[PDB]
């Protein structure tokens, strides 16, 4: 006789997995009308470009080594040209930092500019290289670029060239990663990577994998040997099959991915270093990121690949 | 409550089955401002994509000077490459061009202090300064260049000097038959004879009054360059060090116009803790004590104008 | 012609078993829309931002997750249990 | 039904009740939509209050010419106003300026078509054609303002005569003290010397081999202007009504751009029934059967431009 | 004995004005859902507006009079100049009609101008004169426009000046209305208009009121003498009270208005002609019209103001 | 101790009557909302078109009065006697 089973309570008690639903979901409703809101003005803006004029420093050379040599003392953006071929292009040289000649490569900041581009961009480099300073007539500071790839596949064949890695915390802390045996292969070669001499305090990701992971997990995040690849050409350590598993899906950074990655400096950039699966447009680790370091889901607040030729020790 | 609580149980399902059809319509009607909102973005993505706008463009026009570029169908002055006839490698230069057909190829300019010329001996043979399209950007071309320039496929070089006081007035100083030599030469400094300038002529040199000697030995026809840390002047150690420059000294001056910025353009000896003619001067024109306001060193094959226009 | 008496066991569970179907499916429903509010929220947030290189001006927004963070763990909480016997 | 069909009647009305007070629940929420609605629209109507765009615009810059514009602090090609000393009332112009200070103040250009050049006398004399800011217009300015133009204040003038092939290849033609008379004068074209044009010299006649008085049969120097309704020319009856247009007609011409535009640019004797130099042409250019792409009269004070840039 | 009165039939009589109600109702109701979201839209186009490039003709003058005197032969919008004091305006000149020379003053086609404007603009003038044809670089087709106040004003106190006036059907049908003592005076006398010899076929309005009234209702609607007052400054034959009796309210053209009117040319612009009471926002004549010949409640579907300098006839 | 024998007269008239005087009322208010969407609904359409000569694009309709004119006399007819006696 189970006439008191009655879950009368149940009829009062679902009230409750309702005003609950019935509360979020009237949220989400309007957060839509902000963000709806916040993206049309965004268009607004857009109507106008950002403008710099960055007047040319009249010393130039090869790269910014050469440069510093024929007395580039200061920092900011010169004209370069490895090549009488190659015309003469701009670039921001750290001259400020170990002897100086550093042609910065890649550098992110402050996450005003799409990293999430296709293999064309890559292969050709885009975003700001420097921006004004102030009242100064030059661009004494950098922005967020890539210096492309050509162009760069194009720096570490003219001969042996060291490459410098540095990193932030979003709390102030940063930590290095130097290599001394950068050459990136031509788009012929898919842009090949191959690093050669760790010495750092970051962790050698790049040819040492995660180090969080261990047996073939670590064996497979060694970016050494690896293909360049970008949500638009694969050229991962993958298998044609269900894209569940291809390193680099939409608006994903473009870089040597293999079974995916330890590092990835052109990721995608999360405010405030800690990210969620829950917030990555496809659950996966989007950041820029250094697991040897800061592990995973946590992107860096600033990473550059600067570049200067190795000259003996 | 037999049936009594019982029957409205039977009639709150239906209040309830009304929330719970409601609920649905929201949660469609969401995912609808969703999917919209998703291109929404994407048709924003699409206009942020290209970097900010540098207003600061290059003609791809090049020649072996200025006049061999505006010779070449130019018509604008602003920044150009040129690659001399014994030039390995092309170089950017800022070019004047007038409404006649000059290529004043310009090598030196100052005009707000911008940039310190108190540069080794590397600066001023690389060159320093930054080129605005506009010039309203200081600069020194660099030695080797100018050099490079002026002795180029033995072409007949000529030298304007453009000067500005602080009232307006301005007066050219041209120097035919312009070269400057070799490193090897300390770039060393060579005009055969004056010209139409009304300027004066300080390279010829001057007789300030404090001695008897000062025309030959303020004089720079001749000379080789020198900065502090390479010294080849005329002069028990170096005028440069001294002034705080580069420039062709010879027991110093009577004009050079890498002298440090004296805004007012007037000074005294209680400028320094010593005081020299360390500002920009040109005696020629005006005292010793007295800096330019602005000057543009510009060379031009002097195969082109005679006197003016 | 004698219904009510165990009638009110087929024509209330079945109809507050078919409510509850509802509910519980619903509910989870709403968990993936509230997972893609998140990512669409912080998404724009980023392309945005990435908007400040190419654009005359950019919009000086935050994205607070704590409202996103409440419901993420209410919903999943309201996950408990309906009806049984 | 007693009080059978009574009973019901007292229940009803409730169920009527109902109704009722539902229906001005909804009459009222109506209302609400509807003040609002109202409001709404005042909103729009407030939006649409202001007539198009119209994307031409003129500067007030005002001057006694383009020249004494661009003097003026001018700074742009454009349209803009400007009063002759002897004028007594300014008028729209175009003046084309360049990066040198030049206030080229337009007075003929061709370029499509639009406008079909066969007007009267009073057409050529007030003048006709629209005057695009940018210049994508062509139009006569009218010889009236040519004149007042070219006799203000015993100013002198100059005339560049800019054309152009449809192969891109374009050549000047200036012509010193230009300078266009009265009606009274039939705005007889008069100017002293030719100058610096690649383009020759179609003013000063031309030999083309039809006869040997072509030369001193087609030179326009010093000739009246002349229409199909008023001729002034040197031949028995008017060249303008054959040619179809308005020029300084002298037994014809060697060079008038008022030319019937040919399409292509190259045209013979089976364009016309009868045939003619009746296209746009400038013989000491090229061929009478070859009419330009372009075309444009401009005049400037003598005292800028010498020879070029 | 009346319980046979017992109007049970009253109860089941009633579910009609029931139904009935609840119909229209309901209808109401969603046709507001219509209104709401036409408007909606409305206010996205504007975001947005619509744009004329109108080259210049060479030519001008003091009016079109003048212009076509100067060979202005075709029709389009030129610039006129009555005086050198007063900057030059654009303007449409008829130039096809009778002998050409007509000075465009007002112009009401297609119902695309708010004439239900104020006081201010009147006195300036607003719409838009020409538009752009299609491949043509000029404006060759006019647009509704009112020339504004001062620039008439000033126009017809420059000379005799002659007035034409016409009206076209929604049938088709066309009349002109010819006066040839057109004379608005300055801001400072309240724009006072008086005009002086008719002869036409649309039905002398202007200084003969309505044909349909009669005894004081006629001599109430003649608008000559008559000072222009718009719905925001009163200047009709009215009397400080209720404004039950107040020529131009809101919304409402501005014109002569006497004991309020014969013809209103810059009145509102009802799509097809026949409108009723209950359509009008104010259940008045807003409409553009002409009594004397198509009556009231009849807009106009066409109507124009030009002028010329009447010279010896 | 003895109501409904007349009693279905007073709570039957009196209740009828205080009905009809809603319906016949409330007919009248919806008349003159009618009234108000007719001019509403028209004046819409001319905010519109006029706003053809100042927005970049306008909304092409139209503004059927058949279904107005029809309500228009619908109620206007439905507008005939209810109670009496
Ligand atoms: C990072 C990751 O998910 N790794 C998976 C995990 O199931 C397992 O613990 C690991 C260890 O071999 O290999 C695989
Ligand atoms: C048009 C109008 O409503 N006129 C009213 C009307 O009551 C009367 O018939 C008329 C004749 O004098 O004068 C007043
Ligand atoms: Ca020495
Ligand atoms: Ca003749």
């Amino acid at each position: 006789k189970h006439q008191l089973y009655i879950d009368e309570t149940v009829n009062s008690n679902i009230p409750t997995n309702l005003r609950v639903l019935r509360s979020i979901l009237e949220n989400l409703r309007s957060k839509i009308q902000k963000l709806e809101s916040d993206v049309s003005a965004q268009m607004e803006y857009c109507r106008t470009p950002c403008t710099v004029s960055c007047n040319i420093p009249v010393v130039s050379g090869k790269e910014c080594e050469e440069i510093i040599r024929k007395g580039g003392e200061t920092s900011e953006m010169y004209l370069i040209q490895p090549d009488s071929s190659v015309k003469p292009y701009r670039v921001y040289c750290d001259m400020n930092t170990e002897n100086g000649g550093w042609t910065v490569i890649q550098n992110r900041q402050d996450g005003s500019v799409d990293f999430g581009r296709k293999w064309d961009p890559y292969k050709q480099g885009f975003g700001n290289v420097a921006t004004n300073t102030d009242g100064k007539n030059y661009c004494g500071l950098p922005g967020e670029y890539w210096l492309g790839n050509d162009k760069i596949s194009q720096l570490t064949r003219m001969g042996p060239t060291e490459l410098l890695i540095e990193m932030e915390d979003w709390k102030g802390d940063k930590v290095k990663a130097h290599y001394g045996g950068f050459t990136v292969q031509n788009e012929a070669n898919k842009y090949q990577i191959s690093v050669n001499k760790y010495r750092g305090t970051a962790g050698n990701a790049l040819m040492d994998g995660a180090s969080q992971l261990m047996g073939e997990n670590r064996t497979m995040t060694i970016h050494n040997g690896m293909f360049f690849s970008t949500y638009d050409r694969d050229n991962d350590g993958w298998l044609t099959s269900d894209p569940r598993k291809q390193c680099s899906k939409e608006d994903g950074g473009g870089w040597w991915y293999n079974r995916c990655h330890a590092a990835n400096p052109n990721g995608r950039y999360y405010w405030g270093g800690q990210y969620t699966w829950d917030m990555a447009k496809h659950g996966t680790d989007d950041g820029v990121v250094w697991m040897n370091w800061k592990g995973s889901w946590y992107s860096m607040r600033k990473m550059s690949m600067k570049i200067r030729p190795f000259f003996p020790q | 409550k037999m049936l009594e609580e019982i029957m409205k149980y039977e009639a709150s399902i239906l209040t309830h089955d009304s929330s719970i059809r409601y609920l649905q319509e929201i949660y469609n009607s969401n995912n609808q401002k969703i999917v919209n909102l998703k291109e929404k973005v994407a048709q924003l993505e699409a206009q942020c994509q290209e970097p900010c706008k540098d207003t600061v463009q290059i003609h791809d026009i090049t020649g072996k000077d200025c006049q061999d570029i505006a010779n070449k169908g130019a018509k604008q002055s602003g920044l150009y490459f040129i690659k001399p006839l014994k030039a390995n490698q092309q170089f950017l230069v800022y070019c004047e061009i007038d409404g006649s057909g000059n290529g004043w190829t310009v090598f030196q300019k100052r005009l707000d202090g911008s940039v310190d010329f108190k540069k080794n001996w590397i600066q001023y043979k690389e060159g320093f300064g930054h080129l605005s399209p506009t010039g309203t950007t200081e600069f020194w071309l660099g030695n080797e260049k100018i050099h490079l320039i002026s002795t180029q496929s033995a072409i007949p070089y000529a030298l304007r000097v453009e000067l500005e006081d602080w009232n307006g007035r301005t007066s050219t100083a041209d120097y035919a038959m312009f070269k400057v030599g070799p490193e090897a030469d300390k770039y060393r400094l060579t005009y055969a004879y004056f010209a139409g300038g009304d300027a004066g002529d300080a390279f010829d040199g001057f007789d300030f009054g404090d001695d008897p000697s000062d025309k030959f030995f303020t004089s720079h026809n001749g000379m080789q360059f020198s900065t502090w840390d390479n010294d080849n002047d005329k002069f028990e150690g170096n005028c440069a060090e001294q002034d705080g420059s580069g420039w062709w000294m010879n027991k110093c001056h009577a004009g050079h116009l890498n002298g440090v910025y004296y805004q007012g353009g007037t000074y005294s000896k209680a400028s320094t803790p010593n005081g020299y003619d360390n500002g920009i001067i040109w005696a020629t024109w005006k005292t010793r004590w007295y800096s330019m306001k602005k000057t543009t060193m510009k060379i031009i094959p002097f195969n082109r104008l005679t006197i003016g226009e | 012609v004698s219904e009510d008496l165990r009638s009110r066991i087929e024509v209330l569970k079945r109809k507050v078993i078919e409510k509850v179907q509802h509910i519980q499916l619903l509910q989870k429903n709403v968990r993936a829309q509230l997972v893609d509010m998140k990512r669409l929220e912080v998404d724009i947030d980023i392309k945005i931002r990435s908007c400040r290189g190419s654009c005359s001006r950019a919009l000086a927004r935050e994205v607070d997750l704590k409202d996103y963070e409440d419901q993420q763990k209410q919903l999943e909480q309201v996950i408990a249990k309906d009806l049984l016997p």
